[PDB]
């Protein structure tokens, strides 16, 4: 139902993105929630409303130096245009002489990553609860001709109701047809990305296979010390399963972690419904998940607004803003 | 165990994305 109206709303925002909807001095910067190659994400408090937000800060010069301009513009153009129960909400965006800023709702429960490593592994119903939300999220994204391209626990945040909010649209792209960029995170890369094959949205379904495996096992299906060692294992595709995996889960994973593109679940004629109707998801009420009516297996501890106890600590750096505008032309549309 | 092998490996912490 939602999808028809949702594509029309998406397309309107896609064609005319919002721009310049706040400025830096409207926020108190509190502390760093995560660091990345082009900047960092900080907890901030909006001075007027008192609300807390997560502000992603990107260094314009570094983005240009590493030739990531298009990905960065993709990221913001797409995130401001989407709307879904399991996607982080972008509230404001702006830029100054030095930086780009994307201010999202603060998701205080922390990364799925943190909880997964602490607990060790998730039981299959727990993993299935999260997996169902990703399945629905990809159904939404793919219907908008979006590919996501960086599914991993580090990019999945747990909210106050214990549901997932997907963050990090760094590699999100609107593409009808195939695309070729080598991007993602090594453990989650589909074989066709590694082989420089050209690829499509099926790489997101492969990544879901890796995610479900990692959630249920406590370690990813292909791991080593060096990415190249991981890549060798991925293209070979000889996955082995923990003995505690159910038969249904192994069957699903064999169909998602399918090296042959044209046999992989998610990418056949029946699309997402091959996954939704798979026996492992037999107990999943897709509508109740979508409506967020299912009680979550896990609810993070929260000590108030602005509580960061579910995040690692990072060393803080001053936000530097040059008195000269950098890379103005490159980021005109941001 | 496979879990013990994973926990002793070099990639159990947050993993950065790759690009270009
Ligand atoms: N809306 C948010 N609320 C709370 N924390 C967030 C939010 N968005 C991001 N984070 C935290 O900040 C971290 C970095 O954000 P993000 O993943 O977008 O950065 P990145 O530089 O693109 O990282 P990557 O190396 O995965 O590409 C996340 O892993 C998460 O811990
Ligand atoms: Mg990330
Ligand atoms: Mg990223």
């Amino acid at each position: 139902e939602f999808l028809a109206k949702a594509k029309e709303d998406f397309l309107k925002k896609w064609e005319t993105p919002s721009q310049n909807t706040a400025q830096l001095d409207q926020f108190d910067r509190i502390k760093t929630l995560g660091t990345g190659s082009f900047g960092r994400v900080m907890l901030v408090k909006h001075k007027e409303s008192g609300n807390h937000y997560a502000m992603k800060i990107l260094d314009k010069q570094k983005v240009v130096k590493l030739k990531q301009i298009e990905h960065t513009l993709n990221e913001k153009r797409i995130l401001q245009a989407v709307n879904f129960p399991f996607l982080v909400k972008l509230e404001f965006s702006f830029k100054d002489n030095s930086n780009l800023y994307m201010v999202m709702e603060y998701v205080a429960g922390g990364e799925m990553f943190s909880h997964l490593r602490r607990i060790g592994r998730f039981s299959e119903p727990h993993a299935r609860f999260y997996a169902a939300q990703i399945v629905l999220t990809f159904e939404y994204l793919h219907s908008l001709d979006l590919i996501y391209r960086d599914l991993k626990p580090e990019n999945l945040l747990i909210d106050q109701q214990g549901y997932i909010q997907v963050t990090d649209f760094g590699f999100a792209k609107r593409v009808k047809g195939r695309t070729w960029t080598l991007c993602g995170t090594p453990e989650y890369l589909a074989p066709e990305i590694i082989l420089s094959k050209g690829y499509n949205k099926a790489v997101d379904w492969w990544a879901l296979g890796v995610l479900i495996y990692e959630m249920a096992a406590g370690y990813p299906p292909f791991f080593a010390d060096q990415p190249i060692q991981i890549y060798e294992k991925i293209v070979s595709g000889k996955v082995r399963f923990p003995s505690h995996f159910s038969s249904d889960l192994k069957d699903l994973l064999r169909n998602l972690l399918q090296v042959d593109l044209t046999k992989r679940f998610g990418n056949l004629k029946n699309g997402v419904n091959d996954i939704k109707n798979h026996k492992w998801f037999a107990t999943t009420d897709w509508i109740a998940i979508y409506q967020r009516k299912v009680e979550a297996p896990f609810i993070p501890k929260f000590k108030g607004p602005g509580d960061t106890s579910n995040f690692d600590d990072y060393e803080e750096e001053e936000i530097r803003v040059s008195i000269n505008e950098k890379c103005g032309k490159e980021f005109t549309e941001f | 165990t496979t879990y013990a092998d994973f926990i002793a490996s070099g990639r159990t912490g947050r993993r950065a994305s790759i690009h270009d």
